[PDB]
C-alpha cells in the first residue's frame, strides 16, 4: 500500500493546524474598522482630491 | 484496510473538532458591528490615460514601486514597460514563447519576471551596461503551467504553477529552495505580505492556504467558496485577504481568526471574477468581472459603490498603485486604462 | 513646445518602439496558426514527423508549404486542467484532430469496461462543442488504416459499436466511423469538419492541410466583407 | 425672375402624398440601419464604415427628394433662380454620392477579396481617401451647372424635361453613370470569378461547390436590383437629348422616373442588411 | 564597451579628412551620439548630435551649416565631415553616446578621443573659481552658477556634472541633481536650488584630481563651464 503514508501526513497536518490560537470575531472586526478609519485621510481613492495635485490630470 | 479506515475516521474527527472550535469563536458578524458608520455615497472614476499599442489579449500587469512605471504581458509576445504619466513606452522586451499568463516587477526596479504556459519563469535585466535587455536567469523546475509569480526580494522569487505546487526560487543559484505542497487543485493566484513573511495561494478547488517562506509548511487553510478561487490580494494591514471566484462571489477572510468574515454577492452578477485588489486604506475592494466591466465593492458595507464600465472585452488584470493615486485595468481588447 | 530638450528625445523613442511593434505585428499576422490535439496513443508523433520540419510544456513546430507559414502547437505535456488554459487558443485557424481506427479493440489502461474509442469520441464531442471554438473549423485525421484492415479482417466491429448491420469490410466501416464522428457536431452552421485518412505518402497529408486552411481563409474573407 | 417664366413658357411646362410617405419610410429605415451600426461596437471595421457612408448618403437623398417635392408646385414660378439651381444641385449631389458610395463599397470588396490578407485589420488611409473623393466629386458634379451650362444666354440648348440645363451636362452625367455601372458590373463579375476559380482547382480534395452557388445569388440579386431600378431614368435622360422640343410627350410626366431612382436608394439597405447574417441578427437584437 | 576614433592629423585650411569612430560593445542602433570638442588648454564645448535612427540632427551655432554628420547602423561607425576650416578648429574631438528615456543617464561613457591640428540667448554657465590648492583628505565644495533657472515644470533639473582626468576623457558623476552614476564612489554628492549649484566631496584622495566641468541640458544649445582645476 502507498496511501497510508499520505493519510498519516494529512492526519499530522490536521493535528498541527487544530492547535492554533483563535481570536474572537468582534476583536478582529474592531481592529479592521480602526485601521480603516485611521488611514482614511491618506487614501486618494474615496477622498476627492483637487486636480492641482493629481499627477494624472487631463 | 482497517488502518486506512481508522486514519480516515480520525481525520474526520479532527476536522469536526476544528469546525466546532471555529464555530465557538463566532459571536458577531462584520455587518452588525460596521452598521454605525457613514458609508460612501458614490465612487465616480473617469479614465485618464489609454495605454494603447498591444496587438492581442492582455493577461497580467504589475505596478512599479515608484508608482510611475508598469509592465504588461500580452499574447503576441511583448513585455512593454509603459510610463503612466506621459503614456510613453520605455522597453519592448520580446519573449521566447508567446504564451504568457503572468508578469512581475521587482521592488528595486531592476528585474522583471514573466512566466507563462511553457512552465518557465524568465527573469530579465533592465539596468545592463549595454542598451538592450538580457535574460538574467531562466528557471525551469515546474511540470505544470505557470500561473503567477511575485518577487519576494531582489534575489528570491516565488512561483505558483498548475501542478498543485508552489516553490521558492533562488535567482543566483538557479534552483528552487523550498517547495510548498498540500493543494489538491491547480494553484493560480498568490500575493505576498506587506512585511514579506507569509503568503497565501488560491487553489482551483474552493480552497485557500497560508504558507510561511521560512519553515515551508501550511499553517492555516480556508474554505467556503463554491466553484474555485481565481484571484487573491492581501489587506494593507496584513491580517486579511479577499479571494475572487467563478460563482460571482468574492469573500473576506481573516488570519488571526481563521473564519470567513463577509461575502460580496449580488443577484445581478452571475459571471466569474478575474482580479481582486484592495485600496490604500483598505476601504474599496476593486473587483474585475468578466462581463466587460469592473466593480468598486465596499469593504465594510458589502455594497456596490461604483462601476468602471469603460471596457470592451473581459478584464483579466488590475492593480492599485503603491501610493493609491490611480488604478489600472487591462482587458482582452489590448487596451490599458488608468482610472482616478 | 512645453516639452524640455531631452523629453522630446524620449518621445521619439516611444515612436520608434511603436513602429517596431507595428512592423513585427504585420509579420506574425500573415502566418497560419493551427492547434493539434488527440488522445494518448492517437499517433500524433507520427503525424508531426511525417510532415516536413523547418524548426515539457507546449511544443511549437514551424513549416512552410506553397508560400504559407504554418505553426503547430502540440499541447500534450500539460497535465493540468484543460479548462483553464483553453481560452488563450481562441484565435486559431484550424484544430487538427488525431484518432486511431485500429484503436477500437484495445481497452484503456488499468481498466476493463472503458473503451479508448469512446474516450476519443467523448474528447472530440467536448472539443467541438466548446464555447470558445464555435467558429474555428476542425481537421480530422484517421491515423491507422492498414492496421485497421488487418484487425477488422479477423475481429468484428460489433465489439466496440453494438449497432452495426453492414458486413465486416473496411470500405463501409470507414464510412461508418466517419459518419459517427460527424454526428458529434452541434454547431452545424458555423464550422465544418474535413475528414482525411492518413496515408504513407507524406505530401498528401500536407496538401490536404493546405487545402483545408485555404478553404477556411476563403470562408473568413467572404464573411469579412459581408458577402456571405 | 423673368428668365424662369420665359423658359417655362418656351419649354411647355405650365398622388404626391404617397411619395412623401415612402420618402419618410426610407428616412426611418435608413436612420435605423445607421444607428444599428453606430451603437454596436463590433461593427467598427473599415468595411462597415462604407455601409454607414452609403446610409448617410441615402438619408441626404431622401431629404433632398422630399424637399424638392415640397418645393415643386405653384411656388416654383416666383421662386428665385438661385434656389432653383441650388435645389437641383442638392438632388444631383445626393444621387451622385449614393452611386459613388456604392462604387466605393464594390472597390473595397474587390480589394479585400483579391488578396487573402487573413485579418480584417486595414489602413484607414484608403477608406478616408475613397470617402473624401466620392463626396467631393458628387459636390463638384452638383455645383458645376451653376458655373456653366446655365442656358441664360442660350435659348434652345437647355433640356426639355427640366429647363436651364444644357444637353452637354445631361450627356456628361449620362456617360459618368454608364462608366460607373460598367465598373460595378466588372468588379462584381471579377469578385465572383476569383472565388469560383480559386475554390475548384486549389482546394480540390476535401472530404468536407456550395460556396460559389451561394455567392452568385448575392451578386446577381445586387446587380439586378441596381440596374433595373436605374434603367428608366437613364433612358429618359438619354431620350431627352434626342427628343426635339415642342413635340415630346413622355418628358412631361417624368415624376415616376425619379421615384424609381429614389426607391432604389431606399431599398439598398434592405439588400445590404439581409445579405449578411451578423447584421441581421444585430438588427433583430435591437 | 569601447569607442576608438581615427582620422586626425595635420591638415591645411580649406579642406580636411573625415572624422570616423567605431563602436563595439553595446547596442549602437539605439543610442544618440554627440560630439564634444576640447580646445588645447581651454574649455570644451558641444558640436553636434544625432538622434536614434538619424531622426533629428542638430548642430552648434558656431559651425551651423558647415559640418556634415551621419550614422551607420550596419557597421556601427559614426562619420563627421569638415567643409571649411579655420584657425581655431585645432582641438581634440570626442565622440560620446547617450540614450534618453525615463531614468536614463545620458553620456555616461565618453571614450578616448582623437587630436587634430591646423597650420596657420544661449545659457551662459560660469564657474566660481579657476584653481584652488587643496590638501588630501579635505572636504571641497565646487560651485557652478547658471544664467537661467534650470528647474523645469516637470520637477527635475538638467544640470549634468563630470570630472576630467588629466590624460584621458572625462567621466560622468551625477546627471540631474545628485544621482551618482554607476561606478563612481559614494563620496561625491550634489545639490542645488535652480540657479546656484554646488558639489560636495566627503573624502579627498590622490586618485580623484583634475578639472571639473558643469553642463546644462534644459536649453538645447548645450554649454559647458570654464572649468575648475584642483591642485594637489
Ligand atoms: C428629368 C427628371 C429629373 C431628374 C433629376 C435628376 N437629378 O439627378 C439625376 C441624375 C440622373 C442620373 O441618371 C440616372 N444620374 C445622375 C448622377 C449621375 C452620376 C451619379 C449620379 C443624376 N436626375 C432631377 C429632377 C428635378 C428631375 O425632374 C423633376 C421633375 O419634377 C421636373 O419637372
Ligand atoms: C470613390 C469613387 C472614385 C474612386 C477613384 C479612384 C479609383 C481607386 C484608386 C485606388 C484603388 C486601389 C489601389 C491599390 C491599393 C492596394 O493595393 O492596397
Ligand atoms: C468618372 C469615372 C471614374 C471611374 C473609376 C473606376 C476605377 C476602377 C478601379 C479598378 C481597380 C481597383 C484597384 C485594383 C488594384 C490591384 O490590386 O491590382
Ligand atoms: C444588364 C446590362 C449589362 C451591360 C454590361 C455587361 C458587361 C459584362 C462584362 C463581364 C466581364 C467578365 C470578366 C471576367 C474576367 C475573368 O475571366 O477573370
Ligand atoms: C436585368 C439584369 C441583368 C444583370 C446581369 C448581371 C450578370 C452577372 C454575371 C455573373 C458572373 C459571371 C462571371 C463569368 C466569368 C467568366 O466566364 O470568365
Amino acid at each position: 500500500t502507498a496511501s497510508i503514508a499520505q493519510a498519516r501526513k494529512l492526519v499530522e497536518q490536521l493535528k498541527m493546524e487544530a492547535n492554533i490560537d483563535r481570536i474572537k470575531v468582534s476583536k478582529a472586526a474592531a481592529d479592521l474598522m480602526a485601521y480603516c478609519e485611521a488611514h482614511a485621510k491618506e487614501d486618494p481613492l474615496l477622498t476627492p482630491v483637487p486636480a492641482s495635485e493629481n499627477p494624472f490630470r487631463e | 484496510g482497517s488502518e486506512l479506515d481508522q486514519l480516515r475516521q480520525e481525520a474526520e474527527q479532527l476536522k469536526n473538532q476544528i469546525r466546532d472550535a471555529r464555530k465557538a469563536c463566532a459571536d458577531a458578524t462584520l455587518s452588525q458591528i460596521t452598521n454605525n458608520i457613514d458609508p460612501v455615497g458614490r465612487i465616480q472614476m473617469r479614465t485618464r490615460r489609454t495605454l494603447r499599442g498591444h496587438l492581442a489579449k492582455i493577461y497580467a500587469m504589475h505596478w512599479g514601486t515608484d508608482s510611475r512605471l508598469l509592465v504588461s504581458a500580452s499574447q503576441d509576445g511583448k513585455l512593454i514597460i509603459w510610463d503612466s504619466y506621459t503614456t510613453n513606452k520605455v522597453h519592448a522586451i520580446p519573449l521566447r514563447s508567446s504564451w504568457v499568463m503572468t508578469c512581475a516587477y521587482a521592488p528595486s526596479g531592476n528585474y522583471v519576471a514573466c512566466g507563462g504556459l511553457d512552465n518557465i519563469c524568465s527573469i530579465y535585466n533592465l539596468k545592463t551596461r549595454e542598451g538592450n535587455v538580457r535574460v538574467s536567469r531562466e528557471l525551469a523546475g515546474h511540470t505544470g503551467y505557470l500561473s503567477c509569480c511575485r518577487f519576494l526580494d531582489d534575489n528570491q522569487i516565488v512561483t505558483s504553477s498548475g501542478d498543485t505546487t508552489c516553490a521558492l526560487w533562488d535567482i543566483e543559484t538557479g534552483q528552487q529552495t523550498t517547495t510548498f505542497t498540500g493543494h489538491t487543485g491547480d494553484v493560480m493566484s498568490l500575493s505576498l505580505a506587506p512585511d514579506t513573511r507569509l503568503f497565501v495561494s488560491g487553489a482551483c478547488d474552493a480552497s485557500a492556504k497560508l504558507w510561511d517562506v521560512r519553515e515551508g509548511m501550511c499553517r492555516q487553510t480556508f474554505t467556503g467558496h463554491e466553484s474555485d478561487i481565481n484571484a487573491i490580494c492581501f489587506f494593507p494591514n496584513g491580517n486579511a485577504f479577499a479571494t475572487g471566484s467563478d460563482d460571482a462571489t468574492c469573500r473576506l477572510f481573516d488570519l488571526r481568526a481563521d473564519q470567513e468574515l463577509m461575502t460580496y454577492s449580488h443577484d445581478n452578477i452571475i459571471c466569474g471574477i478575474t482580479s481582486v485588489s484592495f485600496s490604500k486604506s483598505g476601504r474599496l475592494l476593486l473587483a474585475g468581472y468578466d462581463d466587460f466591466n469592473c466593480n468598486v465593492w465596499d469593504a465594510l458595507k458589502a455594497d456596490r459603490a461604483g462601476v468602471l464600465a469603460g471596457h470592451d472585452n473581459r478584464v483579466s488584470c488590475l492593480g492599485v498603485t503603491d501610493d493609491g493615486m490611480a488604478v489600472a485595468t487591462g482587458s482582452w481588447d489590448s487596451f490599458l486604462k488608468i482610472w482616478n | 513646445c512645453t516639452l524640455s530638450a531631452e523629453d522630446k528625445a524620449a518621445v521619439e523613442r516611444s515612436k520608434m518602439i511603436d513602429r517596431n511593434l507595428r512592423e513585427d505585428g504585420e509579420k506574425a499576422a500573415r502566418e497560419v496558426k493551427l492547434l493539434l490535439l488527440g488522445a494518448g496513443e492517437s499517433g500524433k508523433s507520427t503525424i508531426v514527423k511525417q510532415m516536413k520540419i523547418i524548426h515539457t510544456g507546449i511544443v511549437e513546430t514551424h513549416f512552410t508549404f506553397k508560400d504559407l507559414h504554418f505553426k503547430m502547437f502540440d499541447v500534450g505535456g500539460q497535465r493540468s486542467e484543460r479548462k483553464k488554459w483553453i481560452h488563450c487558443f481562441e484565435g486559431v485557424t484550424a484544430i487538427i484532430f488525431c484518432v486511431a481506427l485500429s484503436d477500437y479493440d484495445l481497452v484503456l489502461a488499468e481498466d476493463e469496461e472503458m473503451n479508448r474509442m469512446h474516450e476519443s469520441m467523448k474528447l472530440f464531442d467536448s472539443i467541438c462543442n466548446n464555447k470558445w471554438f464555435t467558429d474555428t473549423s476542425i481537421i480530422l485525421f484517421l491515423n491507422k488504416k492498414d492496421l485497421f484492415e488487418e484487425k477488422i479482417k479477423k475481429s468484428p466491429l460489433t465489439i466496440c459499436y453494438p449497432e452495426y448491420a453492414g458486413s465486416n469490410t473496411y470500405e463501409e466501416a470507414a464510412a461508418y466511423i466517419q459518419c459517427q464522428f460527424e454526428d458529434l457536431n452541434k454547431r452545424k452552421d458555423t464550422k465544418e469538419i474535413y475528414t482525411h485518412f492518413t496515408c504513407a505518402t507524406d505530401t498528401k497529408n500536407v496538401q490536404f492541410v493546405f487545402d483545408a486552411v485555404t478553404d477556411v481563409i476563403i470562408k473568413n474573407n467572404l464573411k469579412d466583407c459581408g458577402l456571405f | 425672375y423673368d428668365i424662369i417664366v420665359r423658359h417655362y413658357n418656351y419649354t411647355g411646362k405650365l398622388t404626391s402624398v404617397v411619395f412623401i410617405l415612402i420618402c419618410c419610410f426610407i428616412i426611418l429605415e435608413n436612420i435605423f440601419v445607421l444607428l444599428t451600426i453606430w451603437k454596436t461596437k463590433k461593427f467598427h471595421r473599415p468595411m462597415y464604415y462604407f455601409i454607414g457612408n452609403l446610409a448617410l448618403s441615402d438619408l441626404l437623398a431622401g431629404v433632398a427628394y422630399t424637399a424638392n417635392l415640397l418645393l415643386s408646385g405653384a411656388t416654383t414660378y416666383k421662386l428665385t433662380p438661385a434656389q432653383w439651381f441650388l435645389r437641383e444641385g442638392s438632388m444631383f449631389v445626393a444621387l451622385s454620392a449614393s452611386v459613388f458610395s456604392l462604387l466605393a463599397i464594390a472597390i473595397e470588396r474587390y480589394i479585400t477579396m483579391l488578396k487573402m490578407k487573413l485579418h480584417n485589420g486595414s489602413n484607414n488611409f484608403r477608406l478616408f481617401l475613397l470617402i473624401s473623393a466620392c463626396w467631393v466629386i458628387s459636390l463638384i458634379l452638383g455645383g458645376l451647372p451653376i458655373m456653366g451650362w446655365n442656358c441664360i444666354s442660350a435659348l434652345s440648348s437647355c433640356s426639355t424635361v427640366l429647363p436651364l440645363y444644357h444637353k452637354h451636362y445631361i450627356l456628361f452625367c449620362t456617360t459618368v453613370f454608364t462608366l460607373l455601372l460598367l465598373s460595378i458590373v466588372i468588379l462584381y463579375c471579377r469578385i465572383y470569378s476569383l472565388v469560383r476559380t480559386r475554390s475548384r482547382r486549389l482546394t480540390f480534395r476535401k472530404n468536407i461547390s456550395e460556396k460559389s452557388l451561394a455567392l452568385l445569388k448575392t451578386v446577381i440579386i445586387v446587380l439586378s436590383v441596381f440596374i433595373a431600378c436605374w434603367a428608366p431614368l437613364f433612358i429618359l435622360l438619354l431620350l431627352d437629348v434626342g427628343c426635339k422640343v415642342k413635340t415630346c410627350d413622355i418628358l412631361f410626366r417624368a415624376e415616376y422616373f425619379l421615384v424609381l431612382a429614389v426607391l432604389n436608394s431606399g431599398t439598398n439597405p434592405i439588400i445590404y442588411t439581409l445579405t449578411n447574417k451578423e447584421m441581421r441578427r444585430a438588427f433583430i437584437r435591437i | 564597451v569601447q569607442l576608438v576614433e581615427s582620422g586626425g592629423g595635420l591638415v591645411q585650411p580649406g579642406g580636411s579628412r573625415k572624422l570616423s569612430c567605431s563602436a563595439s560593445g553595446f547596442a549602437f542602433s539605439s543610442f544618440g551620439m554627440h560630439w564634444v570638442r576640447q580646445a588645447p588648454e581651454k574649455g570644451l564645448e558641444w558640436v553636434a548630435y544625432i538622434s536614434s535612427g538619424s531622426g533629428t540632427i542638430y548642430y552648434a551655432d558656431t559651425v551651423k551649416g558647415r559640418f556634415t554628420i551621419s550614422r551607420d547602423d550596419p557597421k556601427n561607425t559614426l562619420f563627421l565631415q569638415m567643409t571649411s576650416l579655420r584657425s581655431e578648429d585645432t582641438a581634440m574631438y570626442y565622440c560620446v553616446r547617450s540614450i534618453y528615456y525615463y531614468g536614463s543617464s545620458p553620456f555616461d561613457f565618453w571614450g578616448q578621443g582623437t587630436t587634430l591640428t591646423v597650420s596657420s540667448s544661449d545659457i551662459v554657465m560660469t564657474q566660481a573659481t579657476s584653481s584652488v590648492p587643496v590638501t588630501p583628505g579635505e572636504s571641497v565644495s565646487i560651485s557652478c552658477r547658471s544664467s537661467k533657472s534650470l528647474l523645469h515644470s516637470n520637477g527635475n533639473t538638467y544640470l549634468y556634472w563630470f570630472l576630467q582626468r588629466p590624460g584621458q576623457s572625462p567621466q560622468l558623476l551625477i546627471y540631474r541633481m545628485s544621482n551618482l552614476a554607476s561606478g563612481v564612489p559614494d563620496r561625491f554628492s550634489g545639490s542645488g536650488s535652480g540657479t546656484a549649484f554646488t558639489l560636495t566631496i566627503s573624502r579627498l584622495e590622490a586618485e580623484d584630481v583634475g578639472v571639473y566641468y558643469c553642463m546644462q541640458h534644459l536649453e538645447y544649445p548645450l554649454t559647458f563651464g570654464a572649468g575648475t582645476k584642483l591642485e594637489l
